[PDB]
């Protein structure tokens, strides 16, 4: 069995088709929307490239009353193969907002149509999130975290939105009103730093909230989560001694390099000022002796 | 109907000119955000601009709304609403907002409307206008140049 | 009603992205697909989304107008919404430019005898660049209205006259067989908010300092390059004393100008260094 | 050895403490830690001239209810530090965050 | 950066006449005086270069890695002759 | 008559039994054959469906179609496993009837039962009245555990019992030495 | 290969181009030398066409056959042995040529009085022995246009490398074999370029892999 779940790449077209689907079928609250995620696979980085609508139906009732057309998948498959034979079914996506009960059950329906393990793609179609609204969930079988029967459940994968030449052109044209094309390098890197810090704070607050829930026993005790948290604490370096001295010496060297570079910049500005003053004097002389 | 809609909106704006009826405002603003026809939206925007003629402080709202609206046609109406609210007054809130719109916006139509509105606001200070718009009249974007030409035409009429 | 010049085709984000993806995937074959939209009014032609017609083994000719595929796709797209008409067709002209040919004219005639207001949008994925996607719809001239010489264009607005016809497009004949139209991509707040995600980095990458050996080799190499460039700057200043302007206007065309290299190296190394310092300090303080 | 390391904590240790807590003589503690490191229980390093056995990452143990409160409080303190640092960073450089 | 489509004609830069014009010799056979694109690294316009030209205009639009236009190739290892000084 | 129908075949462990030679599974497949052929003869426009009520939760094998090839291929690839959660199967069958390609064909359901109806009686009556409200017509062909199923089958039909609409017809034919489709040809169909 | 979608392709017309490739062409099989097809309008690579055989080379190797065999040649039995020790022996016994250490011979310049068998021997070699024969007339290489008197020889020697073993056989080479003049005219100067091109592709900065050259004159 292929282990291809290390990295997931989504072209913006799949996601925008998801949004179009959701806004088209007039889905109200609690009504999830589902389609297929046509792309290419068999490599380490699973890549999603094109999607289409599916007639998924489900009543907000017993989780087994879900309905989905079987002929539609193959019927779309034939037409899409006629259009392009390089796009093969690699699973399905649902219109968020988060994992539901039937996700494991319905995934098995796509087992036969797919060749590898079917891929789940959660799409925050209504945009409550702050980071990427997409995450992958490959259904794999692993032992229970509670020391019980091995379960075939979903595993989160690192999903990155990346476009190809065909779709980058359209993405750059569409949002060519809000993206700050000037920006600046160092400024954009520092903004990325601050965004990463805020994301770290948000994840920390979420973990704190979950622990607060577990101490009140609204959730059971998972020893894997607690072990991972204890490992996180163990890996926390102590700074405030040899590491401190090494970091200090590196920072001092690095600041000296910064000093040198700033000196070079200042001298460049000096030459620019000298040349500009020379040209201004020449222009003044030109106007003076040509007027007279 | 897209052929009678523009004229109907314009006549509705002209009939209630200056009064600033609090019901026609809500009706036309709500209807502008529904009609798919492009012409009717701009007609309603211009009618709303005509509605707020003279009511300087009373038309402080509908400027935060329309100049921050999403449909690029409604900001075109916000420019003219600023033009007709602070008409012949030279109030600086309107002028500052008009300049900010005329430099920071994607739809060049709204840039032209904002510059024309700038020309309309300072009609009682026609001496100054060719000094503010002198910087406008050398912008790369041609729509701004047409707007400042119209601003000169309106101001020093 | 002799149409008007203010007619505008509204292309949604879905339609344009699918257009570009299908056009780039078939270079140089002129692939073609239908165009699902709605006729709002006489002046506006809304376009919702497109789907691709198969490219039969014809090569570089737009003649595969297979009806079974169109009928099936239209009928069983209805199962999941998209109840819209067959407003137009799009075919990619990669490399040449935006203009209709005789085969294109015949196909558009076939479409006009079914809807009479069918646009003929022509993508061009090859010569499109990030901000200037070239797109322009077309619709055939009537027929004998050239006897009246009033090709259907009533300039009741300036919104249609602003666009300027292309030079090579007129060579194939623009105002002679198909009056051009306007193109206005209309967005949505949901779509433009969240296509921003293409340039949002992973959260766990900002605080990631890279290996602390490359950050010293790079500094040492940059310093050595700075020393050499400063020496070249000294010899430049020495040589500049006895040169005439007609040479300096073309002197540094073919050789490294040892001033912009100095400024570029300084700025790049300073930016990299500042980012490194900030990352190191931020992690040393917050992580602990 | 493992329970004493996990109770007494301290990334360092001593030969005498291990000898008292394991009943082995102070000469067989070395082989005990040899077995402990080889089997993967710890990842430390011995020091015999001055008996100062150094301890690093220790084999994990199932976490009880009481340990959750201490870890939760440490999380709260860490998150508060992160929030304060983020607030200072945002306030200081608001002129370039665009 | 739209003129840089991918029909192109390889030319050879000969003489930089002005800051924005040059004398290139297109592979078609005849020399031209063309306008250089204002984005190229003008420090790379060494004489006898391998710049690219727009199809019908010949305006210089791209400079190439100067080891690309070569019809003659550096002798590698498959053609390494097998004689020795001995 | 234009009549969209779904066939709820049963593949439970009890349906594996062989009171009807060869097996209740094979007999159900042959009855599906006969029903599809009869519906085709009445009107080819009618679309038939195949939903299996066993194998854990019910799995749709094919949507509303008129071609025997795909469903028959599905019949060869449905293992006899699980129990008959007929409530969920009936709910799924009702859900399918909303998506008829021809929105004019009246809803019809024919369900095959070969196992005890160990479901909530009140929930079953609620399902029956919901099906009647949607004008959904249901027929149940009982052969097998008749002593128990017939306690709830009559209740189902008396809860549906469409007087003027498509009347529900119940069949509880005792296993007899005659062909099953011959038994179902007259009483439930016409 | 400038990039994955930018290639520098020559054209038979002569101009170079910067051409974008299709999506189905295997980019791996694109190195210096592979023939490709270009769409006339947009100049886009379409196919991966194999190596070329110049028509003035097929017109050379497609001679009729010849019905005379080595029996028909009389008197010539020692010289037949000498020729066969270079034409047949290296092509069918390259092991004695290894331990002994001899470098395999390349050329065999048959020569003698006019009318003794210098051509009939070549016809027998074509009929007998085997290997892809290439009969080459002397003047059947020389063309009016510049350089084509040498491009033909270059393709003649390139075809052999792809059809090993090859028994390329010139004839009446005293047309393009003359002692190069020091003050010859323009005509005798372009021929000397052909003599250089022929000369280098026997001992130049490359080794003739498995090509044998038979050479006849009076
Ligand atoms: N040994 C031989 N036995 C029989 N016939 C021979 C022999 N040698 C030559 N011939 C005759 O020579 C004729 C073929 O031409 P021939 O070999 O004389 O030309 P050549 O000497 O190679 O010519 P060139 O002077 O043009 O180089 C045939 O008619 C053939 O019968
Ligand atoms: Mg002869
Ligand atoms: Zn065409």
């Amino acid at each position: 069995m292929s282990l291809q779940h290390e990295k997931v790449t989504i072209a913006p077209l799949v996601l925008l088709s998801a949004l179009d689907h959701y806004e088209r079928t007039q889905t109200k609250e609690n009504k999830r929307c589902v389609g297929v995620i046509l792309g290419d696979a068999n490599s380490s980085t699973i890549r999603v490239t094109n999607s289409f609508a599916l007639p998924f139906e489900e009543d907000e009732k017993n989780s087994d009353v879900w309905f989905l057309d079987h002929n539609y998948i193959e019927n779309m498959n034939e037409m899409c193969k006629k259009i392009n034979a390089k796009e093969k079914l690699i699973g399905w996506y649902h219109s968020g907002p988060k994992l539901r009960a039937s996700d494991l059950k319905i995934n098995e329906l796509f087992k036969k149509y797919t060749q590898n393990n079917p891929l789940l793609l959660i799409v925050d179609v209504k945009q409550q999130g702050v980071g990427l609204p997409t995450d992958a969930y490959v259904a794999i079988e692993q032992v229970k975290d509670d020391g019980t029967s091995t379960e075939k459940t979903f595993l989160h994968l690192p999903c990155t939105i990346e476009a190809e030449e065909a779709e980058e052109i359209g993405v750059e044209h569409l949002l060519r009103d809000v993206r700050d094309q000037a920006a600046g390098g160092l400024s954009i890197r520092l903004t990325n730093q601050l965004k990463s810090l805020k994301g770290l704070q948000s994840k920390l607050k979420d973990v704190v909230e979950y622990l607060d829930k577990v101490i009140n026993k609204e959730l059971p005790i998972n020893h894997t989560i607690l072990g991972k948290l204890q490992d996180v604490f163990n890996l926390l370096p102590n700074l405030g001694n040899n590491l401190q001295k090494a970091l200090t010496v590196k920072t001092n060297d690095e600041l000296m390099v910064i000093y040198i570079s700033n000196l070079v910049r200042s001298i460049i500005a000096f030459d620019d000022l000298i040349e500009n003053k020379i040209q201004n004097k020449k222009i003044q002389e030109q106007r003076v002796k040509d007027k007279q | 109907s897209a052929t009678s809609g523009e004229a109907a909106a314009l006549g509705m704006g002209l009939c209630m000119l200056g009064t600033g009826k609090p019901e026609a405002i809500h009706d036309m603003f709500t209807y502008s955000q529904e009609t798919q026809h492009g012409n009717i939206t701009r007609g309603l925007a211009v009618g709303l601009a005509l509605i707020n003629y003279g009511r300087q402080e009373l038309a402080d709202d509908l400027i935060t709304k329309m100049l921050a609206s999403d449909e690029s046609l409604l900001r075109y109406g916000g420019a003219f609403t600023i033009a007709l609210a602070y008409a012949g007054t030279g109030n600086n809130s309107a002028v500052k907002r008009l300049l900010h719109v005329a430099v920071s916006d994607s739809n060049d139509d709204v840039r032209r409307a904002a510059v024309i509105a700038l020309g309309f606001v300072l009609l009682r200070d026609y001496t100054t206008v060719p000094r503010i718009v002198q910087l406008l009249s050398k912008s790369h974007n041609a729509h701004v140049r047409c707007g400042t030409a119209f601003a000169l035409g309106i101001a020093c009429a | 009603g002799r149409d008007d010049t203010k007619e505008t085709v509204y292309i949604s984000s879905i339609a344009l992205l699918k257009m570009l993806k299908h056009g780039r995937a078939g270079v140089p074959m002129e692939v073609m697909g239908l165009m699902l939209g709605e006729f709002v009014d006489d002046y506006t032609v809304n376009v919702v989304d497109v789907f691709a017609m198969p490219q039969s083994g014809t090569g570089v000719s737009v003649e595969a107008v297979d009806d079974v595929f169109q009928a099936k796709m239209m009928d069983m797209l209805k199962q999941t919404g998209r109840d819209q008409m067959v407003v137009g067709w799009y075919h990619s002209h990669p490399g040449f430019g935006c203009w209709l040919s005789s085969v294109d004219v015949n196909t558009q005639k076939s479409f006009e005898q079914l809807n009479s207001r069918a646009v003929a949008v022509v993508v061009d994925p090859i010569q499109s660049v990030k901000g200037k996607v070239v797109i322009d719809a077309f619709r055939l001239i009537d027929t004998g209205a050239l006897i009246n010489n009033l090709e259907p264009r009533q300039t009741t607005s300036n919104t249609g006259l602003l666009n300027k016809a292309n030079i090579q497009a007129l060579i194939h004949g623009l105002n002679r067989h198909y009056y051009s139209l306007n193109i206005d991509y209309h967005k949505t707040a949901k779509e433009t908010k969240m296509l921003m995600n293409l340039h949002k980095e992973q959260w766990q990458s900002g605080l990631k300092m890279y290996d602390y050996e490359e950050k010293e080799e790079s500094n040492l190499a940059a310093t050595k390059s700075m020393v050499k460039i400063a020496e070249q700057y000294s010899k430049r200043i020495e040589e500049e004393k006895e040169l005439t302007e007609e040479e300096l206007k073309t002197r540094y065309v073919g050789r490294q100008d040892p001033k912009k290299h100095l400024s570029e190296t300084a700025d790049e190394t300073l930016e990299n260094n500042i980012v490194s310092v900030l990352t190191a300090g931020v992690n040393s303080v917050a992580i602990k | 050895l493992i329970e004493t390391v996990f109770v007494k904590n301290i990334r360092m240790l001593s030969f005498e403490d291990i000898s008292k807590a394991t009943h082995l003589p102070k000469d067989n503690v070395e082989h005990l830690v040899m077995r402990a490191i080889s089997l993967g229980l710890l990842k430390g390093s011995i020091d015999q001239v001055n008996e100062l056995v150094t301890i690093s990452w220790v084999q994990p143990r199932i976490i009880s209810g009481d340990q959750i409160t201490k870890m939760k409080d440490r999380l709260v303190e860490w998150n508060d530090q992160v929030e304060k640092l983020g607030k200072k960073m945002e306030a200081r450089g608001q002129s370039i965050w665009v | 950066k739209r003129i840089q489509s991918v029909p192109l004609v390889i030319g050879q830069f000969l003489e930089p006449i002005d800051q924005n014009t040059g004398i290139v010799s297109s592979t078609t056979g005849m020399s031209y005086v063309v306008r250089i694109l204002s984005t190229l690294d003008r420090e790379l316009l060494k004489p006898s270069m391998s710049v690219a030209l727009h199809r019908h205009s010949n305006a210089l639009v791209d400079i190439l890695p100067p080891d690309s236009d070569s019809s003659i190739s550096v002798m590698g290892e498959n053609e390494k002759p097998d004689v020795t000084y001995a | 008559v234009l009549e969209a129908t779904v066939l709820v075949i049963d593949n439970s462990e009890y349906s594996r039994n062989g009171d009807f030679p060869r097996t209740r599974f094979e007999a159900q497949i042959d009855s599906v054959e006969f029903i599809f052929q009869a519906k085709r003869n009445s009107n080819p426009e009618n679309t038939v469906g195949l939903i299996s009520g066993a194998g854990a939760n019910p799995r749709v094998l094919s949507t509303f179609t008129a071609e025997f090839g795909k469903i028959l291929a599905g019949l060869h690839d449905t293992q006899i496993e699980g129990k008959l959660h007929m409530a969920t199967a009936l709910q799924i069958a009702q859900l399918t009837l909303k998506h008829r390609q021809n929105k004019v064909q009246h809803q019809r359901i024919v369900a095959f039962v070969c196992s005890p109806i160990s479901d909530s009686r009140d929930e079953l009556i609620r399902l029956a009245k919901t099906l009647k409200k949607n004008n959904v017509a249901v027929d149940i062909i009982n052969f097998g555990e008749i002593e128990q199923n017939t306690e709830l089958l009559d209740e189902f039909i008396a809860a549906v019992n469409n007087p003027q609409e498509e009347t529900s017809h119940l069949l509880t034919v005792t296993p007899g030495p005659r062909l099953l489709y011959e038994n179902i040809a007259s009483s439930p169909i016409i | 290969e400038l990039s994955e979608e930018k290639y520098i392709v020559k054209a038979s017309s002569g101009p170079r181009y910067i051409v974008g490739v299709r999506n189905s062409v295997d980019r791996s099989k694109l190195k210096k030398g592979v023939r490709v097809t270009l769409d006339i309008t947009t100049l886009t690579i379409m196919r991966i066409l194999p190596r070329e055989t110049d028509p003035l080379v097929y017109n050379m190797t497609s001679f009729e056959q010849g019905e005379i065999t080595f029996d028909g040649i009389g008197g010539l039995t020692e010289q037949i042995r000498e020729l066969r020790e270079v034409i047949e022996l290296p092509l069918k016994n390259p092991e004695i040529f290894q331990r002994v250490g001899i470098k395999p011979p390349k050329g065999v310049l048959l020569y003698g009085p006019p009318g003794t068998g210098k051509t009939l021997l070549a016809k027998a070699v074509a009929a007998t022995i085997g290997a892809n024969f290439i009969f080459s007339p002397a003047s059947g290489i020389v063309d009016k246009y510049i350089g084509e008197s040498a491009r033909i020889i270059r393709e003649m020697f390139a075809y052999a490398k792809e059809h090993e073993p090859c028994i390329i056989f010139m004839d009446e080479v005293d047309a393009i074999g003359g002692r190069r003049f020091s003050e010859g005219t323009s005509a005798d100067r372009e021929i000397q370029r052909t003599l250089m091109e022929l000369l280098t592709q026997m001992d130049g900065f490359d080794n003739l892999g498995q090509t044998k050259i038979i050479m006849a004159t009076n």
